[PDB]
């Protein structure tokens, strides 16, 4: 419970310590994929530096603030955007079973380029159900930025 | 070094003869085979015919971007 | 009046049900277009969910002001 | 704090693929930079041998760029 | 009808004669005539040579991106 709740650095530093010990298994077990441990370890070993921000005021408190902004209100919000993320892509799917939307993964990652502003709303292929797809974008980016207006509104409340 | 039709792609290996395979988007994607290029047949929007709510345009014409589009011959 | 201000939720499963039944009567009179139909309810199906975030408190409110910022403020913005 | 994750990501990219505009910590820094402003690049065209590994370490390093970008928004809020 | 050389373009006429003249960015362009791809003569930077600080690569040459790059041959 208290790992849960509490003493997050010991967790993050153990994860990166067990990275690193899966990736000397596999550099000696004739593998290639050692580096793609290796790499995790590595970007990991950059991110946990923030923990020595402690012991300077300022950036203690910095600190403090993103990771009770990331552990309260970025869960909220990421449950909901998950939600509205799967329902339009299982849409999307189905309605187009071929050219770019054959896969649920291909889809939710052309759904999500929308959230971050690298979308594609060309419209240049020759699809069967053309005019609904149209639709479809339009309501699921909608629908996206209000949920975006809404955490960002709701972080207000909070200062 | 190269991975094989039906063998696992970008997990360290990319898949060779790219010129007639490749490696799909799936998280952990197996390397397939091209497809010819079939042009359209039959069960297709005819020149004047409603496209894009249900059907597409036959191979020799466009569907426009419109609420209700109509097939037409390329520009 | 109290039927759209009040009661939301009863509106959306009705609409839900509406598509699924036009999408049935669409398959077996031997259109293509039933597919139109039930990708709409599917993709109601899925937002539908966010009325079980009730019984939990935190995601309540946070839907409840969902609930008024679309009604109250976004409204105004799309005119 | 904003240069700390950038470097970090920068090197981790540089070391996973060394060839094909990753082959410097120079440009891998502009390309990752570029996220930032939003003009990035998620096309995946190029047939890398650890792609699907690449992705994760993108959308990983999107992330907690916009949180950063929201945390510092929000703490701004704090001196009006 | 166009604009010819040396008149006003875009205010309701464009030039014509596309594949020799073009109307530039101005606010107030005037069609102008192409110039030749002439290739890149001396004061050039060679091969192992700094480019970007005041000097651009040779014409079968490129300079990468780096802080302080070196020309180097194409491919
Ligand atoms: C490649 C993928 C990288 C992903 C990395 C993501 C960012 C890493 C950031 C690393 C920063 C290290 C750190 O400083 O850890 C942060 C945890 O940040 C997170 O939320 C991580 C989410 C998991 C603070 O946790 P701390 O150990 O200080 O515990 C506190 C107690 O000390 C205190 O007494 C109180 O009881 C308080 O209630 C406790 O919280
Ligand atoms: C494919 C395209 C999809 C489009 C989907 C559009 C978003 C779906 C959102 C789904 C949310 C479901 C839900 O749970 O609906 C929400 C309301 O959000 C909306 O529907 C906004 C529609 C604009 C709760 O409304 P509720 O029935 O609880 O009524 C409340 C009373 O109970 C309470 O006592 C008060 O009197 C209060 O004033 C009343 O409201
Ligand atoms: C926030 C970022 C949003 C953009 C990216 C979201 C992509 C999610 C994928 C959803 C999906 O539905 O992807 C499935 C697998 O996804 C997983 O990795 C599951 C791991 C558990 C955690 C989800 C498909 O399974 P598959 O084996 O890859 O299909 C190939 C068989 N032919
Ligand atoms: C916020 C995002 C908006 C992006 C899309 C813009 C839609 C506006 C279309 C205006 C129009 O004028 O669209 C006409 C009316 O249709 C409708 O749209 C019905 C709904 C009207 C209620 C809104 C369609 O006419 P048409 O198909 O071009 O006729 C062929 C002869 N040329
Ligand atoms: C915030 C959004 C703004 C983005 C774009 C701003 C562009 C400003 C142009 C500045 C300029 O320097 O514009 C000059 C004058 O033009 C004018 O603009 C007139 C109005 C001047 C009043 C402001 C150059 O134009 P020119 O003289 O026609 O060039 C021909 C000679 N070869
Ligand atoms: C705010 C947003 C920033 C976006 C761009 C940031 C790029 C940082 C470069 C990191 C690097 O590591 O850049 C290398 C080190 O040099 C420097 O650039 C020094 C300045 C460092 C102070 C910032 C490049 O050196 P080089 O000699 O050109 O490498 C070619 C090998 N022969
Ligand atoms: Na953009």
């Amino acid at each position: 419970k208290s790992l849960f709740v509490d003493s997050y650095s010991e967790i993050l530093f153990f994860v990166q310590s067990l990275f690193m010990l899966v990736s000397v298994v596999l550099y000696f077990s004739q593998r290639k994929e050692y580096v793609a441990s290796m790499v995790f370890s590595l970007a990991m070993g950059w991110t946990n530096m923030l923990y020595y921000t402690r012991g300077f005021q300022q950036m203690g408190i910095y600190a403090v603030m993103i990771e009770k902004m990331i552990l309260r209100d970025l869960c909220r919000f990421m449950f909901v955007y998950l939600v509205f993320l799967f329902g339009f892509s299982t849409a999307v799917v189905t309605l187009i079973e071929d050219g770019k939307y054959n896969s649920l993964y291909s889809t939710c990652l052309e759904l999500f380029k929308f959230t971050i502003g690298m979308g594609d709303l060309e419209f240049t292929e020759n699809y069967d159900f053309k005019a609904v797809f149209i639709i479809l974008l339009l309501a699921y980016v909608i629908l996206t930025y209000i949920l975006l207006l809404n955490m960002l509104i709701a972080l207000m409340g909070e200062t | 070094d190269c991975a094989k039709e039906g063998e696992v792609c970008s997990w360290g290996k990319k898949c060779c003869d790219l010129d007639n395979f490749y490696c799909p988007m799936e998280f952990i994607p197996h390397c397939k085979k091209y497809k010819p290029y079939v042009p359209v047949t039959t069960n297709c929007a005819k020149e004047g015919e409603v496209c894009g709510w249900g059907s597409k345009c036959c191979h020799g014409l466009d569907c426009p971007l419109a609420f209700i589009p109509y097939c037409e011959k390329y520009r």
